[PDB]
């Protein structure tokens, strides 16, 4: 839990990405967010994962959950933890149902997203 | 003599049922002969909500007070909605009767005994803001958050929320949440009016967002 000689050492890496990363989160009143954020930088989300919880924060938590992979996971904390970012997340959830081809789940989260009038016909045009 | 030997039976007999049993006889002729303490005790032992009820729409309106309001807190913590209400309205205690109001999640009885209440505002309305962030009327739960005087979490998910709207391609909510931060940094603004360099940052940063929620809108 040392920052200085953390940054210093990114600084030592050659490692541009990882001090963008960082140039981007240092605007944060939470350090543990900053932690938690080059503890991703660095692989592994364990450790990411329980300085989150540590300091109370899920929305940040609720993006990485999103970015990684388990999107069912990500709309659950959602609801029984923020409920703000649910429309985001459902509408992400359906971004990824389009990429994946699949135009019913797409349709579907559409409807439970927050708009749905000019998204579908958008896809729909788009297959044709 | 004659009222202190009939109390004195009464005791006796009701001591010797405390060990062997029929607490409601025991307790409902306890209740007319002295001490309420012992009775609401063997109560209590027994759960009995009734005989307490009897207890209290028989008891003297001036003396009883503390008792009532126990058996009220009993009720409350048994769950008995109903016998919780007559005995906050047999003791006309306004904290105790908006507590209950908001604990039973509604605002037509809060609203009107608020009303009656001129000196409790934000004991409902602070309740009524959560409920309000609990619904998706985020625009309600603003501007009871100004209105309180607290902001600085309501700015944060004002914030948030300006991200979703400018996300989800709603440029015109995103307009209107810009105007609305603006509107924040410009009460903020109202700390004295000498030239002190936040005020001009403060200016022109209100300036520089009222032009930003213009290029929202047109470019919505």
């Amino acid at each position: 839990k040392r920052i200085d000689v953390a940054e210093i050492c990114l600084g030592n890496m050659r490692f541009a990405r990882g001090s963008k990363a960082i140039r981007e989160q240092k605007k944060e009143p939470e350090l543990d967010a900053q932690l938690a954020m080059v503890a991703i930088q660095l692989n592994m989300k364990d450790e990411a994962v329980k300085l989150y919880e540590q300091s109370k924060r899920y929305d940040l938590y609720n993006k990485m959950l999103q970015a990684e992979g388990n999107w069912e996971k990500a709309i659950q904390i959602s609801e029984n933890h923020d409920r703000i970012n649910l429309k985001n997340t459902y509408y992400r959830t359906a971004q990824m149902y389009e990429v994946s081809n699949n135009y019913e789940q797409a349709i579907l989260y559409y409807e439970k997203s927050g708009t749905h009038v000019k998204e579908v016909p958008r896809m729909l045009l788009e297959a044709g | 003599n004659s009222d202190a030997s009939r109390k004195d039976l009464l005791i006796q007999r009701a001591e010797w049922e405390v060990k062997q049993g029929n607490w409601k006889k025991g307790g409902e002729l306890y209740i007319q002969a002295e001490v309420y303490k012992k009775a609401i005790e063997v109560y209590v032992t027994n759960n009995f909500s009734e005989g307490i009820v009897e207890v209290c729409r028989n008891a003297d309106a001036e003396t009883q007070r503390k008792e009532i309001e126990q058996c009220a807190a009993y009720f409350k913590k048994a769950k008995l909605h109903q016998y919780t209400k007559e005995a906050y309205l047999k003791l006309q205690d306004n904290k105790a009767l908006l507590q209950l109001n908001i604990d039973l999640e509604k605002w037509d009885e809060a609203m009107t005994l608020a009303k009656a209440h001129p000196e409790f505002m934000e004991i409902v309305k602070l309740p009524y803001a959560n409920w309000l962030a609990k619904q998706d009327r985020y625009e309600e739960s603003l501007k009871a958050y100004r209105k309180i005087g607290k902001h600085d979490m309501a700015t944060k998910m004002l914030y948030n929320l300006s991200q979703n709207a400018v996300f989800e391609k709603r440029f015109s909510d995103a307009a209107l949440f810009t105007w609305m931060i603006a509107t924040e940094h410009l009460g903020l603004i109202r700390n004295m009016k000498a030239p002190t360099p936040e005020d001009i940052e403060n200016l022109m940063k209100f300036y520089q967002y009222r032009d930003d929620a213009e290029i929202y809108f047109a470019y919505s």
